[PDB]
DNA sequence: GGTCAGATGATGGGGATGGGGGGTTGGAGGAATGGATGAC
């Protein structure tokens, strides 16, 4: 089972593109 | 999902839709953790109080979907179940403690742009990411409103729904409900004064509560949509199965047999 | 005078499938009754 490449989205991470509300999560991590 | 928004094509490739064969009916959500493994809430498969108790050949599993019901030709893969595994200390009598189940596919599923598994978190990722105020993301084709009561606006969405929601301190969860909480669950969603809305509703169960690590840049499944009381009610918080507190059991079944 | 039963009937009509005509994917063929009409 291909579990070494999990969590990386063919249409997002694998293309260095972000989803339209992704940063919202990252910015939550600031505190 | 209440107060959500329409998913972008393939922003949750691990989103798995659990489906009843006959009569054809969407039951729950699920997440793809492997090419051969799928993770859901126990209560989608076994809830005696509602005379619910399914079998491998009762259910289908549709992967890589966007549109809620229609067959998305050349995109979605439909897999059958080889074996259903429910946590043997899942407590359906009381408070859905350990609302977790694993589902083994007969064949592995070919990955694509639309199909790709999510990571389970390790000790550190859990410690690092599961903190009050940190936002995770829920997704599903569940209800847009409480449908058991008279309301207006549609009942179910026509494409996958997404909402991001902050984890909530255990003291708050504890007393937002009169249902006994557990260490095997966490609650999430905006507080009333935070002036923002959102929740998982009925039909969203088994759906992943995922978070994205700013270190390795990977998406991790932290929770499973478990339960709630109404949808998007003020002072009410969605409750999720705590994936990491149950990883020992997950790993124990996944790796039990040589693939 | 009003029950009854095949019966022919446009019309709105996929398909593991909506509204369309490409999409996150081809390229065609198309659901399932309705209410007027002799036989008594
Ligand atoms: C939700 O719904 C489900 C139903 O959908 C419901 O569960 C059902 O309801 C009852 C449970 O309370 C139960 O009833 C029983 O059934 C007894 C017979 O059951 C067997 O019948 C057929 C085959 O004959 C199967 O279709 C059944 O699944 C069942 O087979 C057994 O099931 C057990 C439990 O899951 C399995 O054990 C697992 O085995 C694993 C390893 O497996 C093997 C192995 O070694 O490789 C498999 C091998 O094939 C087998 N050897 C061979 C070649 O045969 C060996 C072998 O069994 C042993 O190893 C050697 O000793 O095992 C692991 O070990 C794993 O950990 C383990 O879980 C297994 O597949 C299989 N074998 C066994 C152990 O038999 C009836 O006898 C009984 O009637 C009455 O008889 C008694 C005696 O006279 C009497 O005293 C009493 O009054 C009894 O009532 C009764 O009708 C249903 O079977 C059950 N179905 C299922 C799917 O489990 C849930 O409760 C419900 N939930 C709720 C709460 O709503
Ligand atoms: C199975 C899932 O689709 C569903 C999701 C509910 C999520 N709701 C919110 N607001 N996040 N779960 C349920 O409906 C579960 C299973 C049956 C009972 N239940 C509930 O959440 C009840 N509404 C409350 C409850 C009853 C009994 C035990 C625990 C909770
Ligand atoms: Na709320
Ligand atoms: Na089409």
């Amino acid at each position: 089972s291909g579990e070494a490449d999990c969590g990386l989205r063919p249409l997002f991470e694998k293309k260095s593109l972000e989803d339209k509300t992704e940063r919202e999560l990252l910015e939550s991590y600031i505190d | 999902i209440v107060e959500g928004s329409d998913a972008e094509i393939g922003m949750s490739p691990w989103q798995v839709m659990l489906f009843r064969k006959s009569p054809q009916e969407l039951l729950c959500g699920a997440s793809l953790i492997s090419d051969r493994w799928v993770l859901t809430a126990a209560h989608c498969l076994l809830y005696p109080p509602w005379d619910k108790n399914f079998t491998e050949n009762d259910l289908l599993v549709r992967i890589g979907k966007h549109s809620r019901t229609r067959y998305e030709r050349n995109i979605e893969k439909i897999s059958m179940l080889e074996k259903i595994y429910i946590h043997p200390r899942y407590n359906w009598r009381e408070n859905l403690d350990r609302d977790i189940a694993l589902m083994k596919l007969k064949k592995p599923v070919a990955f694509s742009d639309y199909i790709h598994p999510v990571c389970l978190p390790d000790r550190e990722t859990a410690a690092s990411l599961l903190q009050a105020g940190y936002k995770g993301r829920v997704t599903g084709w569940g209800n847009l409103k409480e449908t058991w009561t008279a309301n207006v606006g549609k009942g179910q969405p026509s494409v996958l729904q997404v909402v991001n929601l902050p984890i909530v301190e255990r003291p708050v969860c504890k007393d937002s409900t009169r249902i006994r909480i557990t260490d095997n669950m966490f609650c999430a969603g905006y507080k009333p004064d935070e002036g923002k809305r959102g929740d998982a509703c009925e039909g969203d169960s088994g759906g992943p509560f995922v978070m994205k690590s700013p270190f390795n840049n990977r998406w991790y499944q932290m929770g499973i949509v478990s339960w709630g009381e109404g949808c998007d009610r003020d002072g009410k918080y969605g409750f999720y199965t705590h994936v990491f507190r149950l990883k020992k059991w997950i790993q124990k079944v996944i790796d039990q047999f040589g693939e």
